[PDB]
RNA sequence: CGGCGAGUAGCGCAGCUUGGUAGCGCAACUGGUUUGGGACCAGUGGGUCGGAGGUUCGAAUCCUCUCUCGCCGACCA
RNA sequence: AGCCAGGAUGUUGGCUUAGAAGCAGCCAUCAUUUAAAGAAAGCGUAAUAGCUCACUGGUCGAGUCGGCCUGCGCGGAAGA
C-alpha cells in the first residue's frame, strides 16, 4: 500500500505507478510515496510552488 | 398438419374433404388449418 | 364454487339418481341452459361454467343459477382399510334429473345466447341444450 | 464510435493488466475510446466497424494472452419513493460506553414530484419549541444521509425525496455526538418500507436512422425492448427513427441490429431522464 | 389521376409541414420527396384556411410529376371549428360535447357543396347531421 | 393420514374438578432518589382467549371439525 | 354454384390527437350518390396499397340452402 497526496488523480484499479519509500504515520503501516509522474499518474492540478514534487512543468505564461 | 379429433373450418377458404374414410381439412389459404381426424 | 352455509348434517348417505324432471322451463328469464342427459355435477364445474360464461358475454347481461350442491360426497384418502367410519368430505356435487335447466340468461339477444352456451356445455360432464322462451 | 463491446475476463483477474494495452492502443489512432463504468467496474470498449473490432481482441490474443469477453451493462437504475409517514422514532437507549446514550427523533420524509430540479433532495429542517437543539443541526443530517446507500430494496441509491422531522427529546448527557446520529438512521431505515417506494430505469432517446422506408423492419426489435415511438425527423430521403428506450435493453443491440436491417444500420442513443419500472419487469432485477 | 398504384390518403396536418410522426413513410414508402410538394403546397395555402387537419388526394405518373385534389375539412371535425369545441365523444350516444343548428351550420355547407360529391345539396349537409349523432354531438332544431 | 397438549396482551403462565368476576410476573412508557444512564422505590397504558360456530340463564371454560406449533408410534414378514 | 363487371364517392368516421386513417382500444355502427355497394366481411400494409367478399348488373337456366327430431354406420379406438 501507498500514499498518495495533493489533489486530483488518474488511478483506476490497475494503472502502473512507481512507489518510493516514506511512511505518513497517520496510518499504522501505510509504508510508502507513489512519485506522481510514474508512466501514467498525470501531473497534479496546478502547483505553482514546489514543481519538484509532484512534477509540473514550468508556468511558460 | 395437425392431427386432431376435432376439425374445424378454421378460415373460410377451409375445404371439407373425406379421402380414404378421413375428414381432412385443407385450407389452400393456409397451411395452418390443415388437419386431420374425424 | 358454491357451498351451503350453516347445513344440518356434515355427511350425507349415498343414494341413487333415478327420476324426471322437477324445474322444466325457462321460468325467470328467456335463454337457458337444460340438462338432456343424466349425471353429476360438482360445484366446481358449477363456478367454472360461469367463469367461463362471462367472458364469453364480456360480463355484461345478467346471467341467472337455478342449481346448487348440498350431496356431500365424501372421499377416502389415498391408503386406507376400508371403513374406520365415512370418508372426509372433499367436494360438494349436485344431482341432475334429466331435464332441468342449469342456467338462465337473460340481457343479451338469442344471437349471442346461441353462441355463448356452446363453451358452456364442455365445462358439465352432462350434455345440454339450449331452450328459448315458453308461453303458457 | 458508436458500436461498443466491453470485459468480464473472470470477473476481476484478467482486467488488472488489459487495459493498459487499450491506452497503449490508444496512441495507434484517437477513435480508440473505452467507456469506464464503476456502477458495473467494467471499461466497455469501443471500435469503428465490421473489420476493426474483432482484431482489437484478436491482437490482445495473440500478444498478450487475455481472456476477454463482450459484456453488457448491468446497472442500479434509480430509485424513487412514494408516500409518506409522519410517526416514526428514534428510541434508543443504550448504556455502556460512558455516561449515556439516548436518543429520540421523529422522521417524516416528503414526496417531491419526479419533475424537479436538483432541489429534488433537502433536509427541509421544521424542528419546533425547542425539542431538539440547534447544536444537532448537521448531525441529525448525518444520521440521516448515511442510509441512501444500502437501501434494502435489493441495494441502490434513491433519489426524489426531502425530510421535515418534527418531534424528539434529549438529555443532558446521554444524547451525543452519535447518540441522534444512530436514531437519525435506524429508525429512518423504518421511515423506508412503509412507502411502497418505486424502482426506475435511466431513460435514453432513441435515434437509429432508415434509408427512407424502414419502420416496417424495425417495428418488433424495438416494440420488445420498451419503445416509445415518438416519430420521425423527415427529409427528402433520410428519415430517422426516434423513441424513448432506457439502457439496459441493449443486452446484445450492436451485434443483432444488422441482422436485421439487410445489414445496413447505424445507431445512436441519448440518455435523458428518469422513469418508473413496473413489478414484472423490476422481477429481473434481484 | 392515373390508376391506383402509389394513391393514398394523407396530410393529417396542413398547416404543420412534414407531418412526420403519424404520416411519416406514408408519402414515403414510394420514397417521394417531400421537399417539393411543401413548395406547391405552400404556394396553394394562400386563399385557404390555415392549421387545421386538411386531408390530401396524391396522384403521380410514371414521370415524377405529382398531383394534388384538396378540399375543405371532413364533416367530422367539422364541430371542432364550425362549433369552436376542439372535443371528441368518449361514449358518443352518451356525450355532451355541444350543439349547433343546421342554419349555422350551413354556412361553410355554401364553401363546400361545390367541392364534395353529391347530386342533392341538403343532403350533402346531411353528411354531417348524421355524422353529428354519431360522433357525441347533437344539433339544434 | 393418527394420539396427548395445549393456545389468557410484546413475552410466559394460574383461571379448567363441579360453566357465573378476565387477574399475574417481566418488557414499551413515566416518575421518586442521584450530577447523569442502570438498579432499587412505586404506578399508568396493554386481551375480551387464532378463528366459525352452534348450546345457552351468560362461554376461555361444553362438545365437534378446521389454521399453526409441540410431542407420542409410524411395528412382523 | 359459377361464367365476365361495379364491388364506392363523402371523410383521418370527432376517437385513440398511441403508428392506427374499411381494419390495436372504447363506443356510435348517419346516411347521400342511388338500379345498388356494411363509415366494414376475411385476410392482409408498419400504417397506405394490393387481393377478395358481401350487398348489387348481363349470362347460363332448373331446383337449390341452413338448422330440428330420428335408422343403422365413419372418426375418436395403442400393448406386449
Amino acid at each position: 500500500t501507498s500514499y498518495i497526496g495533493g489533489e486530483g488523480h488518474n488511478l483506476q484499479e490497475h494503472s502502473v505507478i512507481l512507489i518510493r519509500g516514506g511512511r505518513v504515520k497517520d496510518l499504522p503501516g501505510v509504508r510508502y510515496h507513489t512519485v506522481r509522474g510514474a508512466l501514467d499518474c498525470s501531473g497534479v492540478k496546478d502547483r505553482k510552488q514546489a514543481r519538484s514534487k509532484y512534477g509540473v512543468k514550468r508556468p511558460k505564461a | 398438419m395437425k392431427v386432431r379429433a376435432s376439425v374445424k373450418k378454421l378460415c373460410r377458404n377451409c375445404k371439407i374433404v373425406k379421402r380414404d374414410g378421413v375428414i381432412r381439412v385443407i385450407c389452400s389459404a393456409e397451411p395452418k388449418h390443415k388437419q386431420r381426424q374425424g | 364454487m358454491l357451498q351451503p352455509k350453516r347445513t344440518k348434517f356434515r355427511k350425507m348417505h349415498k343414494g341413487r339418481n333415478r327420476g324426471l324432471a322437477q324445474g322444466t322451463d325457462v321460468s325467470f328469464g328467456s335463454f337457458g341452459l337444460k340438462a338432456v342427459g343424466r349425471g353429476r355435477l360438482t360445484a366446481r364445474q358449477i363456478e367454472a361454467a360461469r367463469r367461463a360464461m362471462t367472458r364469453a358475454v364480456k360480463r355484461q347481461g345478467k346471467i341467472w343459477i337455478r342449481v346448487f350442491p348440498d350431496k356431500p360426497i365424501t372421499e377416502k384418502p389415498l391408503a386406507v382399510r376400508m371403513g374406520k367410519g365415512k370418508g372426509n368430505v372433499e367436494y360438494w356435487v349436485a344431482l341432475i334429473q334429466p331435464g332441468k335447466v342449469l342456467y338462465e340468461m337473460d340481457g343479451v339477444p338469442e344471437e349471442l345466447a346461441r353462441e355463448a352456451f356452446k363453451l358452456a356445455a364442455a365445462k358439465l360432464p352432462i350434455k345440454t341444450t339450449f331452450v328459448t322462451k315458453t308461453v303458457m | 464510435p458508436v458500436i461498443s463491446i466491453a470485459v468480464e475476463p473472470k470477473t476481476k483477474a484478467d482486467q488488472e493488466k488489459m487495459g493498459l494495452a487499450l491506452g497503449r492502443l490508444a496512441k495507434e489512432d484517437p477513435s480508440f475510446r473505452v467507456w469506464t463504468d464503476e456502477e458495473s467496474n467494467q471499461t466497455i470498449i469501443a471500435g469503428m466497424g465490421e473489420l476493426h473490432l474483432d482484431i482489437i481482441v484478436d491482437r490482445m490474443k495473440r500478444e498478450f494472452n487475455v481472456e476477454a469477453n463482450v459484456g453488457k451493462p448491468q446497472v442500479a437504475y434509480r430509485e424513487t419513493i412514494r408516500q409518506k409517514v409522519t410517526d416514526v422514532e428514534g428510541k434508543h437507549a443504550k448504556q455502556s460506553g460512558g455516561r449515556g446514550q439516548y436518543g429520540h427523533v421523529v422522521i417524516d420524509m416528503y414526496p417531491l414530484e419526479p419533475g424537479s430540479n436538483p432541489k429534488g433532495y433537502e433536509f427541509i429542517n421544521d424542528i419546533k419549541g425547542g425539542v431538539i437543539p440547534g447544536e444537532y443541526i448537521p448531525a441529525v443530517d448525518k444520521g440521516i444521509q448515511e442510509q441512501l446507500k444500502a437501501g434494502p430494496l435489493a441495494g441502490y441509491p434513491v433519489v426524489d425525496m426531502g425530510i421535515r422531522l418534527h418531534f424528539g427529546s434529549y438529555h443532558d448527557v446521554d444524547s451525543s455526538e452519535l447518540a441522534f446520529k444512530l436514531a437519525a438512521s435506524i429508525a429512518f431505515k423504518e421511515g423506508f418500507k412503509k412507502a411502497k417506494p418505486v424502482l426506475l430505469e435511466p431513460i435514453m432517446k432513441v435515434e437509429v436512422e432508415t434509408p427512407e422506408e424502414n419502420t416496417g423492419d424495425v417495428i418488433g426489435d424495438l416494440s420488445r425492448r420498451r419503445g416509445m415511438l415518438k416519430g420521425q425527423e423527415s427529409e427528402v430521403t433520410g428519415v430517422k427513427i426516434h423513441a424513448e428506450v432506457p439502457l439496459s435493453e441493449m443486452f446484445g443491440y450492436a451485434t443483432q441490429l444488422r441482422s436485421l436491417t439487410k445489414g445496413r444500420a447505424s445507431y445512436t442513443m441519448e440518455f435523458l431522464k428518469y422513469d418508473e419500472a413496473p413489478s414484472n419487469v423490476a422481477q429481473a432485477v434481484i | 389521376a392515373k390508376k391506383v398504384q402509389a394513391y393514398v390518403k394523407l396530410q393529417v396536418a396542413a398547416g404543420m409541414a412534414n407531418p412526420s410522426p403519424p404520416v411519416g413513410p406514408a408519402l414515403g414508402q414510394q420514397g417521394v420527396n417531400i421537399m417539393e410538394f411543401c413548395k406547391a403546397f405552400n404556394a396553394k395555402t394562400d386563399s385557404i384556411e390555415k392549421g387545421l387537419p386538411i386531408p390530401v388526394v396524391i396522384t403521380v405518373y410514371a414521370d415524377r410529376s405529382f398531383t394534388f385534389v384538396t378540399k375543405t375539412p371532413p364533416a367530422a371535425v367539422l364541430l371542432k371549428k364550425a362549433a369552436g369545441i376542439k372535443s371528441g365523444s368518449g361514449k358518443p350516444n352518451k356525450d355532451k360535447v355541444g350543439k349547433i343548428s343546421r342554419a349555422q351550420l350551413q354556412e361553410i355547407a355554401q364553401t363546400k357543396a361545390a367541392d364534395m360529391t353529391g347530386a342533392d345539396i341538403e343532403a350533402m349537409t346531411r353528411s354531417i347531421e348524421g355524422t353529428a349523432r354519431s360522433m357525441g354531438l347533437v344539433v339544434e332544431d
